[PDB]
């Protein structure tokens, strides 16, 4: 089973910073990565097709980048309508596991 | 437009039974399988298994065997999440998903509370 | 001495039928087609329900649970791309006709999401030049109970012939022996249906490797 990591589990940025949340994987998985954005109380919303690919209706800010083991999400200028707890989950082959949990913060 | 419309909460005892419905409107049915998705309390997302909506022979993940068992009805177009034989910690918010382009599509929360 | 097994995807859209009560000939033409496409759509499904042994390989390979939307990820925005199967198999992965596509976009709307009235014989015309591709691979799939043989022009158009020729893992070499002999290359080809799952219908097209 390919287990997935976050490096920043607790991230607190400004108004107008340009933040990475990364993870890693105990195998290979060929460019087959997403992220989901769980609002507080409420379903998560992917916002990224493939590695490279944001999803339709999601800001353009949002971008992603990497493959292989090593995968990273750019959000290119935070705006305060983006806040919540990001995953970022592979869908290579079943069972799928997501990440730790990236509790993206307000500075 | 595509919708996935589930449950209400339930507050139950252990050694209760609980029974979430997930209704999907939008797609034939038939087409896409339906994922169950439990969330851990505070905890990050656990991925236990699906049922498909064609023949109805499900698959659990390791880990969610023995108390859970997935049904459907094709005809009401509903998914059905029977938990028997219930504890302190079945506790939290439960999810049916189906696939997109790549990654899931979610329904709503349904949160299961198992008071004593 | 070997093939080289290929993925050929069609977005196959689910339309209910439409309850329309219109006495116009254009608005008659348009259903008759929908009746034949989902005709076919429901002839293709019940078929599901050696040279061929690795093209069934990856027919089963698609019968897993997380391997038919892997398959629409790559294609997302590209009509050629590579995938990776569950095995490690790396297999081209074509998408040739958008019939979900034109079905949801320009006949919907204005056929079953409100009164219908179809202004246009143009679309007639082209849903029927479109559409009628998808008839013929029926036929074709029908009559030889799923695997076809020689590969014809409506699986496979010359054009999208020589793609997977200049695509494929062999010396340049090789693909002169095989680009200029695209009707020898023809009958030595094979076409497995292989499902019908999630909205996309696949078939499998083997082309040879001539490693000599």
């Amino acid at each position: 089973d390919i287990q997935m990591t976050q490096s920043p589990s607790s991230l607190s940025a400004s108004v107008g910073d340009r933040v990475t949340i990364t993870c890693r994987s105990s195998g290979n998985i060929h460019n087959f990565l997403t992220w989901y954005q769980q609002k507080p109380g409420k379903s998560p919303q992917f916002l990224v097709y493939n590695a490279k690919t944001l999803a339709d209706g999601v800001p353009s800010r949002f971008s992603g980048s990497g493959s292989g083991t090593q995968f990273t999400l750019t959000i290119s200028s935070l705006q305060p309508e983006d806040f919540g707890i990001y995953y970022c989950q592979h869908f290579w082959t079943t069972p799928y596991t997501f990440g730790g949990g990236t509790k993206v913060e307000i500075k | 437009q595509i919708q996935l419309v589930q449950s209400g909460p339930e507050l139950k005892k252990p050694g209760a039974s609980v029974k979430i419905s997930c209704k999907a409107s939008g797609y034939t049915f038939t087409d896409y399988s339906m994922h169950w998705l439990k969330q851990a309390p505070g905890k990050g997302l656990k991925w236990m298994g699906w049922i498909t909506t064609e023949t109805g022979e499900p698959t659990y993940a390791d880990d969610f065997k023995g108390r859970f068992a997935f049904s459907l009805d094709t005809s009401a177009s509903t998914a059905y999440l029977q938990i028997s034989s219930l504890k302190a910690e079945d506790t939290g918010v439960y999810f049916c998903a189906r696939y997109y382009y790549g990654p899931f599509y979610w329904g709503q929360g349904t949160l299961v509370t198992v008071s004593s | 001495t070997g093939w080289y097994t290929s993925v050929i995807t069609i977005e196959l859209s689910n339309i209910k039928e439409i309850k329309c009560n219109g006495t116009d000939t254009k608005v008659k033409l348009i259903k008759q087609e929908l009746d034949k496409y989902k005709n076919a759509v429901t002839d293709l499904q019940l078929l599901m329900q050696s040279a061929i042994c690795s093209g069934i390989a990856v027919c089963k390979v698609l019968h897993l649970e997380g391997e038919v939307n892997k398959i629409k990820n790559a294609l997302l925005s590209t009509n050629k791309a590579v995938v990776s199967l569950s095995n490690g198999v790396s297999v081209l992965t074509f998408k040739v006709l958008d019939l979900k596509n034109y079905i949801n976009n320009r006949l919907l709307p204005i056929l079953n999401q409100q009164s219908c009235r179809i202004p246009n014989i143009e679309t007639v015309i082209e849903f029927q030049q479109m559409n009628s591709r998808l008839l013929e691979i029926t036929r074709e799939f029908s009559v030889n109970a799923g695997v076809t043989t020689p590969l014809s022009t409506y699986m496979l158009t010359n054009s999208e012939l020589l793609s997977l020729i200049n695509d494929m893992p062999i010396t340049n070499d090789q693909k002169k022996l095989m680009s200029s002999n695209v009707q020898i290359v023809r009958q030595q080809s094979y076409s497995i249906m292989c499902i019908i799952k999630e909205e996309v219908l696949a078939y499998v097209v083997q082309l040879p490797i001539y490693g000599v």
